[PDB]
């Protein structure tokens, strides 16, 4: 679909026009429900083992939720990046194509017509 | 108290009482015995309560809406305006429910009043009603539990055609 856009500039997670776009908080909650996924994958690996579950290896589990926010941080990023891609895309070809996209003449109720189909 | 001009009520007329036979009647003595033991203590408590309620004196308020812009006057799918017109709608069609509830209950007060002349006396309140029905049937009825202001303009568009054909053929 977008394979013009991510053609000139291939192989690239964030290109350089990603960068004038707002990055995502850290307070995001996106990224607070990937930390979740890595508590309760820590917690299922706890699990598996045979081990106390919210007990054993918090090092572990620490590690599961830092890699998890790290690599849902970039998803984030690049997510926010591509959307941005699409509006500003689809707002360019509307802006350069106006005689496909013509101003609907909007008229007030006063003036349609509706059928009227009585319940009884 | 309530306002005695929306709630009408002719004024009471009633005959002086005539001992024609000398047996005391009951009624007459029960009623003093009600003034004496219940009307009085009953009195007493309610300025007592009135007392304690004229100290401290705050006030409530009706809630006024100023008139918007009704759904003739909006565009199509402009949820805005739409929105605003369609709540102003929902306010008078509740509005008009009560109203034909004050017709109704201003019919069974006159029919339970004059006794067994209501065939002949409650000939105004029965027009009333019969008029007041009228409009709300032409106005609200066969609507569905889906109405809307815009069901509603397309009844009175197609009642207007109706109308309009009608005095076109008598013409
Ligand atoms: C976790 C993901 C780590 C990705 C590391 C970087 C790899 C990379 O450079 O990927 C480039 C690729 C976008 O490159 P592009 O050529 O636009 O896509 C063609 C696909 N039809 O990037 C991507 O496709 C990003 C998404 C990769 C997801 C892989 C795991 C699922």
């Amino acid at each position: 679909m977008m394979t013009g856009r991510q053609a000139r500039a291939p192989l690239q997670f964030l290109p350089d026009e990603a960068r004038s776009l707002p990055p995502p908080k850290l307070t995001d909650p996106r990224l607070a429900y990937i930390g979740f996924l890595g508590y309760c994958s820590g917690l299922i690996d706890n699990a598996i083992r045979r081990r106390p579950v919210l007990s054993a290896g918090l090092h572990r589990q620490f590690l599961y939720i830092t890699s998890f926010v790290f690599v849902g941080y970039y998803l984030l990023k690049r997510q926010d990046y591509m959307y941005a891609v699409r509006d500003h895309d689809m707002f360019s070809y509307i802006k350069s194509h106006p005689e496909d996209f013509p101003e609907k003449d909007k008229k007030t109720y006063r003036e349609v017509f509706e059928e009227f189909h009585p319940v009884r | 108290s309530w306002d005695k001009d929306v709630y009408p009520e002719p004024p009471r007329r009633t005959p002086a009482p005539s001992p024609q036979t000398s047996l005391p009647n009951p009624i007459t003595y029960l009623t003093k015995a009600f003034d004496l033991l219940v009307d009085r203590p009953v009195t007493l408590v309610r300025e007592f309560i009135e007392r304690q309620h004229a100290k401290n004196k705050y006030y409530y308020y009706h809630r006024e809406f100023r008139r918007v812009p009704d759904i003739t006057e909006c565009h199509e799918k402009d949820v805005l305006c739409m929105f605003e017109a369609e709540m102003q709608w929902k306010r008078d069609y509740k509005v008009d429910q009560e109203i034909v509830n004050i017709i109704q209950e201003r019919l069974k007060a006159c029919q339970q009043r004059e006794g067994e002349s209501h065939r002949q006396n409650c000939a105004k309140e029965l027009q009333q009603f019969t008029q007041v029905v009228k409009a709300y049937q032409d106005r609200y009825h066969d609507l569905g539990a889906h109405y809307s202001a815009r069901k509603c303009l397309a009844k009175q568009k197609q009642r207007m055609l109706a109308e309009r054909k009608a005095t076109k053929e008598a013409a």
